[PDB]
């Protein structure tokens, strides 16, 4: 019957929505973590351009340009992870603007089918009730 | 050391986790204890 | 339509309009129940 | 409201706007219970 049907898509839409918070929650820990990388990585930079001028107080131009090599490399690497982090930043959004839909749909369909088949068992009742007002048969004494 | 940065970024991505669905009309709420407050101010600038 | 007025006090235009669809969304159910009170009301007189 | 007006005596505007939101707090409750005693005296009255 369609009542058990839509029952069933309400109950696993409450499932879907736990699931896609789920996902939401994931995400955001995701940002999180690439967002401590790169803020990480951009202070290992700083330090590699401390040894660097180390390096330049005297001598150790070698070691200058190493610093320089790992500055290269760790800046490199930041705008990477400040690549995914857009990405992620992104999927984020659309996940979110994709739960507030599903919510909408969900809340929706729930709230309208429970009144559709409210006001059809209503409208039954109804009809019930006019057929056994034309439907009396009291008059069967017209035999006795 | 690293075991520990480990559990300190789990912590990050529960925080995220909980950003992500942190957006709440409690925002807007924030601007009505911002009008009482300065309902208050008023009130106390007629005192003087 | 409260909560509107909070978003007109300063900034949060989107929050005016949300308010808005929030309103229209309840304005309309409201239209829906009030059909579905007429036509309870019709039954009712019907049977009584 | 009285200490309220001690804030206002020096200094505390914080406490000042603390004390009104007490107030607006209480008057709110007040106004709540006030409606709750119109209904049950109409109550009362109904089951005299």
């Amino acid at each position: 019957d369609p009542e058990k049907v839509l029952e069933q898509a309400v109950i696993d839409m409450q499932e879907d929505l736990v699931q896609l918070r789920q996902a939401v929650a994931r995400t955001i820990a995701e940002e999180k973590r690439t967002e401590q990388r790169l803020n990480q990585d951009t202070q290992e930079a700083k330090k590699w351009e401390d040894r660097a001028k180390l390096a330049l107080t005297n001598g150790e131009e070698n070691l200058a340009r190493e610093a320089l090599a790992r500055k290269k490399s760790l800046t490199d690497t930041a705008a990477a992870y400040q690549t995914q982090l857009a990405q992620q930043r992104t999927m984020s959004e659309n996940l979110r603007r994709n739960l507030a839909a599903l919510e909408a749909k969900i809340s929706e369909a729930k709230t309208k089918k429970n009144m559709l088949q409210a006001r059809a068992k209503a409208a039954k009742a109804n009809a019930e009730l006019q057929q056994t007002l034309g439907g009396l048969g009291t008059s069967s004494a017209t035999s006795a | 050391f690293e075991r520990m940065e480990n559990k300190v970024l789990d912590m990050e991505a529960t925080s995220q986790a909980a950003g992500e669905l942190a957006g709440f009309g409690i925002e807007n709420q924030f601007a009505q204890l911002e009008a009482s407050s300065g309902v208050e101010d008023e009130l106390a600038a007629l005192k003087a």
